[PDB]
RNA sequence: CUUGAGUCUCGUAGAGGGGGGUAGAAUUCCAGGUGUAGCGGUGAAAUGCGUAGAGAUCUGGAGGAAUACCGGUGGCGAAGGCGGCCCCCUGGACGAAGACUGACGCUCAGGUGCGAAAGCGUGGGGAGCAAACAGGAUUAGAUACCCUGGUAGUCCACGCCGUAAACGAUGUCGACUUGGAGGUUGUGCCCUUGAGGCGUGGCUUCCGGAGCUAACGCGUUAAGUCGACCGCCUGGGGAGUAC
């Protein structure tokens, strides 16, 4: 497989799905025969500008490592989910744990 | 490229020996896959032809090895162009 | 580019957003572009800074 | 009659003309000054000392209210950029924040061939 | 360097106008330059660092 | 047989290519608020736009093109060329311990393929720019330069056309031959105590010695000393024209 690290902020009105979302995701990757070896929250903070409107957003982090299959799966859930802003994943560059 | 699990596969089933990374056999039919797997590729995007430059490249380079069992032993010739399917 | 100071003074800290944009980044779009005309007296006007 | 008491004040600052305009924290017009009407028109405008004279006839017209403090954006180059600004510091209104508002582009639009003599 | 958190070591290598630096007042080894000019560039759409200033 | 050439391993840098996403700045336009007699343009002017309310300003929306800063005497590519961030498919280059094959190589008429821009066909798209065209100005005249507009086109797909001062005006491959300063990227090593210091490869700038050259100049990336193969020249005009 290969390794992550997506990075999504989801709307500040709609944090208290954030934590019901990584779930979703995170018992995703694990059904996917992937690995999780880093997470975090770090919650609502204000915007270098107001993307998408507002000046704040709820952010966190993964840098999983499951096959890219299942991730692209993901971009298709994220699109489709008015309550996620933006979303940012780059690729492996070898696992990445702790720190941040 | 191609994948490790896969180069340092096919390389112990031309070998005539072990880790022979060397021998036309092996290395002649290591050049097969990438072409055959980059067809692929290639029935897609089309326009790409800085990526054909060394799809081509290794095509004639593979050719060029083949020319050479020819002119060193006349049946491992014949005897690997089997294996691979060749010739068409 | 942003200027905000207490005791009412007309001092300036103006000129010192003036260094990274300002009239320059501007005149140097201001008329037509450049395409070769650039990447070659971008090329030529280097060598003068040799000495 | 509203007293807006503070307000930005808008420097459209060009090269064949220059106008400053005096609107209120929102953005509404409440004064606007301009070089071509500024007596001397042709070209004889331009010029910093011209345009400080234009601005300054705000304090003529938007003096109605009582704008006690004020910003300043200053767009786009050319001689009113700090004259402007200038003018407006000995009218006797205050100061709040310099900025420059001019359109800086990366490389969106291509601009016009035009001149070539 | 090769990231967009570490937000903290990328203040100083802009300015009032979130501009990258240039690296002729940075001599930053070159191939660090490259990295570091990345990161601002990504780093931005997470609205970690501003892309103008004005707005 | 192994030093040429190639394979394997593990790393490194890159605007190499094809596909799909996505972001921010600006322009234009549509709508509405404020506000009022100018705006725009030039050497001046005028056409043009303005009291049916422009310009300015502010709020919301639509759309297209290109990606400031980093950006460099930088990098990648056979050439043409290639700059926002992200993912997917993919090519080449280089270094190092090495392990492997064993001359499998160099060049290449004909042949096949790739080719800036402009142009062509079908269908899309169209903000800005702009051949044509239309006004205004300049002038002896002005079928121009300048100004106000503006259509093809520029953008996308797919197919065609194959040209350029397609330029280093310098064919590809290999071996030799004083030096100096610098750039970029890999690797070994050094109280690695450091920005760092010493080597050893790749690519690349500038100066320059011998030599070469008609001179300018080229000068280890040669236009120097040699070897292999290919393309080409034989006075100017007529003519890259006629058939």
């Amino acid at each position: 497989m290969r390794h992550y690290e997506i990075v999504f902020m989801v709307h500040p009105d709609q944090s208290e799905q954030v934590p019901g979302m990584i779930e979703r995701y995170t018992a995703a990757i694990t059904g996917a025969e992937g690995k999780i070896h880093r997470l975090e929250d770090w919650g609502r903070r204000q915007l270098a500008y107001p993307i998408n409107k507002l000046h704040k957003a709820h952010y966190v982090l993964m840098n999983v490592e499951a096959p890219q299959e299942v991730i692209d799966e993901l971009e298709t859930t994220f699109r489709f989910n008015d309550a996620v802003i933006r979303s940012m994943v780059m690729r492996t560059k070898h696992a990445v744990t702790e720190a941040s | 490229s191609l994948s490790t699990e896969a180069t340092a596969k096919i390389v112990s089933e031309f070998g005539r020996d072990a880790n022979d990374t060397g021998s036309t056999e092996v290395q002649v039919a290591l050049l097969t896959a990438q072409i055959n797997h980059l067809q692929g590729h290639f029935a897609e995007h089309k326009k790409d032809h800085h990526s054909r430059r060394g799809l081509l490249r290794m095509v004639s380079q593979r050719r060029k090895l083949l020319d050479y069992l020819k002119r060193k032993d006349v049946a491992r010739y014949t005897r690997l162009i089997e294996r691979l399917g060749l010739r068409r | 580019i942003k200027v905000r100071e207490n005791e009412p003074f007309d001092v300036a800290l103006r000129r010192f957003k003036r260094s990274c944009e300002k009239a320059g980044v501007l005149a140097e779009v201001r008329r037509r572009e450049f395409y070769e005309k650039p990447t070659t007296e971008r090329k030529r006007a280097k060598a003068s800074a040799v000495k | 009659r509203k007293q807006v008491s503070d307000g930005v004040a808008h420097i459209h600052a060009s090269f064949n003309n220059t106008i400053v305009t005096i609107t209120d924290r929102q953005g509404n017009a409440l004064g606007w000054a301009t070089a071509g009407g500024s007596g001397f028109r042709g070209s004889r405008k331009s010029t910093p000392f011209a345009a400080q004279v234009a601005a300054e006839r705000c304090a003529d017209a938007v003096k109605e209210y009582g704008i006690k403090n004020l910003e300043v954006m200053v767009k786009g180059p050319g001689p009113g950029r700090e004259s402007t600004i200038r003018a407006l510091n000995a009218a006797g209104f205050r100061i709040t924040n310099i900025t420059d508002v001019t359109p800086i582009p990366h490389n969106g639009c291509r601009p016009p061939k035009k001149r070539r003599v | 360097e090769i990231d967009y958190k570490d937000i903290a070591t990328l203040k100083n290598y802009i300015t009032e106008s979130g501009k990258i630096v240039p690296s002729r007042i940075t001599g930053t080894r070159a191939k660090y330059q490259r990295q570091l000019a990345r990161a601002i560039k990504r780093a931005r759409y997470l609205s970690l660092l501003p892309y103008t200033d004005r707005h």
